[PDB]
């Protein structure tokens, strides 16, 4: 737990913007305009999660991340909940495999908006 | 979808030959020098308020600008020189800058607003809704029932770096940008918080 400025919470290995309660890329270009510099300096020490390493999971992410649901505007999904209470995501058509275990669920989770305009989900398992 | 409405000191003028406000076609809503409008800031990322403190025509351009005072937001004050100032006794401190970060992070009203004597030019495009603003004492009064999205209190001018805090009363300040020529409005605001 880093309270970098007054706006800007480091916690979890996350970045949450406290004004807007949600988690912001730390490569966002938007920081070039609102960090100071030795805010940005504490950040680049800081060892954060990587936001590239989820464009191409297809489920959403499981957190242990207090702080981060603690901060954090959420809004509730629709999901697949398996028999091990992991979520997936809710095919838009048919998908056919016998999957009698696996339900659909509304659950509470934590949107990111990805580089690419691709939406995650980050949820505490 | 907003109109440009001109009047003498209380009833409009027509258009076939002073006053400017705006209303929206929609519902009704005005606005006009005193009023405070929650504004769309893109570049911030977040949202930002403003009293606005001129309807300027433009016959530069046969075009509207709408020039407003920006208020600072509870993330945009300087909380080591907001702590020193109120505690002075803590101009000689021993604590890390970040502890200060989260005392007022955590301990501040998030719908108390800083005046500061900046303009912005507003795009309307960027508005969102009319911010209500009041005064220390009327937001005690509605404690445990306000909107955080329109109701906001004010209890200092200061500087657009977030120091230097000075008492004002807001409705007084409504009435002064109202009244007088706005060069002379901004201009005094700007003496006060000058040593």
């Amino acid at each position: 737990e880093e309270y970098v400025s007054p706006r800007f919470l480091v916690a979890d290995g996350f970045l949450i913007d406290l004004a807007e309660e949600k988690p912001i890329n730390p490569k966002d270009p938007r920081l070039l305009t609102l960090l100071k510099d030795h805010q940005r300096a504490m950040i680049d020490q800081m060892n954060l999660v990587k936001w590239n390493d989820f464009k191409k999971y297809q489920d959403p992410i499981p957190l242990k991340a207090k702080t981060l649901f603690k901060f954090c505007k959420q809004i509730k999904k629709k999901f697949l909940r398996g028999a091990d209470f992991k979520l997936h995501t809710l095919p838009t058509e048919a998908n056919l495999k016998y999957e009698p275990e696996r339900m659909t669920v509304l659950a509470s989770c934590v949107p990111i908006l990805l580089d690419d305009q691709t939406v995650q989900y980050l949820y505490d398992d | 979808g907003w109109e440009i409405i001109t009047t003498d000191e209380q009833g409009n003028i027509i258009d076939g030959g002073t006053e400017h406000y705006l209303k929206r076609s929609s519902d009704g809503i005005k606005l006009g020098r005193g009023d405070s409008v929650v504004m769309h800031n893109e570049a911030a990322g977040t949202y930002s308020v403003y009293m606005i403190q001129e309807l300027r025509l433009n016959t530069l351009n046969n075009v509207v600008e709408l020039w407003a005072l920006t208020y600072l937001r509870w993330f945009e004050v300087n909380p080591l020189a907001h702590y020193r100032q109120f505690n002075p006794d803590a101009n000689i401190l021993n604590r890390p800058l970040n502890y200060y970060n989260k005392l007022f992070s955590e301990t501040a009203n998030k719908n108390e607003l800083y005046l500061t004597a900046e303009l912005a030019e507003l795009q309307l495009f960027n508005f969102i809704r009319v911010a209500n603003v009041m005064d220390g004492s009327k937001w005690e009064v509605l404690k445990g029932n306000v909107d955080p999205e329109r109701d906001f209190t004010v209890r200092y001018i200061c500087e657009p770096t977030g120091e230097k805090f000075v008492d004002i009363n807001i409705e007084d300040v409504k009435a002064y940008i109202k009244k007088v020529e706005p060069r002379e409005a901004q201009e005094y605001l700007k003496d006060l918080t000058l040593p």
